[PDB]
């Protein structure tokens, strides 16, 4: 996944 | 005065949504001096917000098991949005342990009393997490039905830039999560552009990371590479070593160094990335390197199966579907077109449990 911070 | 210190742990809440640090120390000391003279629940309330207040700390520079304990303890009959931020706050934590199926299980118990929350700020904070675990979870629609109502409400207002720029991050993500990289760059650009404002280096490494991403959609693996190694750069430079969202870039420029044939550089940068992994003890990264190096090093495909298993177990089939897809086209590539047909069959398997 990505970065959703 | 109770409802006097129930005010100033409200005020205490807004400034951790603003990321506020110095307020929200300000707010805290003053509060904690209010709880030792005082007559309720409130001390559920001045946990929760010491929760809350924890998580916000843990974010900006990497125990909390006692706070969880305080909660724990003595919810008997809870009621009004005292228990919503109970739900929301906890399905928080157990989205930070990877604790994907109790975290939306919260996250719908919050949901049924958000018609008790009145500030358009806090519907928006309870909006973004949702999307957030719903990206995580591929739920793509799901999460651009939150995400957009969130992003509404934060950019309404001010000073909520930090939110906005995750905001952009969900967007994006969703976007290339439908196979539009080139629809999910401009908004992972504008929160880069929105990160070096606030000189907010996390938030800066995080944008190197996604743009990579978008570029490793489109087979531009220099690129990726160059967006891979700036963001780890930002990390490793500001204070975030040991930060375990890094593993998600290392990993990333291990697949991409291993793409672009470069053996060696990959075989250290696995290396990098599976020690590091087991150094902040995350076992949910470290398998997930595993499968890299099972893969592009030695074969070892019973190992591939045994990871994947694992990653199902989790409730994480996005990431089970990703390595299926690594695995199936590095043997397509090979021309072992029987294994390739085996590991296409589990992105299948993967695409439907999703749904």
């Amino acid at each position: 996944r990505g970065h959703t911070s | 005065s109770s409802s006097k210190v129930g005010v100033k742990i409200n005020e205490w809440y807004k400034y951790i949504r603003l990321f506020s640090v110095p307020d929200s120390e300000i707010l805290k000391a003053e509060v904690e001096e209010e709880i030792r003279h005082m007559k309720h629940d409130l001390l559920l309330y001045y946990s929760l917000m010491c929760f809350r207040h924890q998580l916000m700390l843990d974010y900006l520079e990497p125990k909390i098991s006692d706070l969880l304990e305080k909660i724990e303890s003595s919810q008997t009959d809870l009621k009004g949005i005292l228990e919503y931020y109970f739900n929301f706050f906890r399905g928080m934590y157990e989205f930070e342990q990877y604790e994907y199926l109790n975290a939306i299980s919260f996250y719908k118990q919050a949901e049924r009393k958000l018609s008790l929350v009145a500030d358009e700020i806090e519907r928006a904070e309870f909006h973004y997490k949702v999307a957030e675990i719903y990206y995580h979870m591929k739920q793509t629609h799901m999460s651009m039905h939150h995400i957009v109502q969130a992003i509404d409400s934060y950019k309404a207002h001010e000073n909520y830039t930090v939110r906005v720029i995750q905001c952009s991050f969900v967007i994006g993500l969703n976007y290339l999560d439908m196979d539009y990289p080139e629809k999910a760059i401009p908004h992972f650009k504008n929160a880069l552009d929105k990160a070096r404002e606030i000189d907010m280096s996390r938030l800066i490494g995080s944008s190197l990371y996604n743009l990579g991403l978008c570029s490793f959609a489109e087979e531009a693996y220099e690129k990726a590479s160059e967006y891979f190694k700036e963001g780890i750069r930002v990390y490793q430079d500001n204070g975030y070593e040991h930060s375990n969202r890094i593993l998600d870039i290392l990993l990333m420029l291990t697949k991409t160094t291993f793409k672009m044939r470069n053996h060696s550089e990959g075989i250290s940068w696995c290396a990098h990335g599976l020690s590091l992994s087991k150094n902040l003890n995350d076992e949910i990264m470290a398998k997930m390197f595993e499968f890299i190096h099972a893969l592009y090093v030695d074969n070892d495909n019973e190992k591939l199966n045994s990871i994947l298993n694992y990653l199902e177990l989790k409730s994480m089939l996005s990431d089970v579907e990703d390595l299926a897809s690594d695995a199936a086209k590095y043997y397509n590539e090979k021309e072992d077109h029987k294994v390739a047909v085996a590991y296409y069959e589990k992105v299948l398997y993967a695409r439907k449990q999703i749904q």
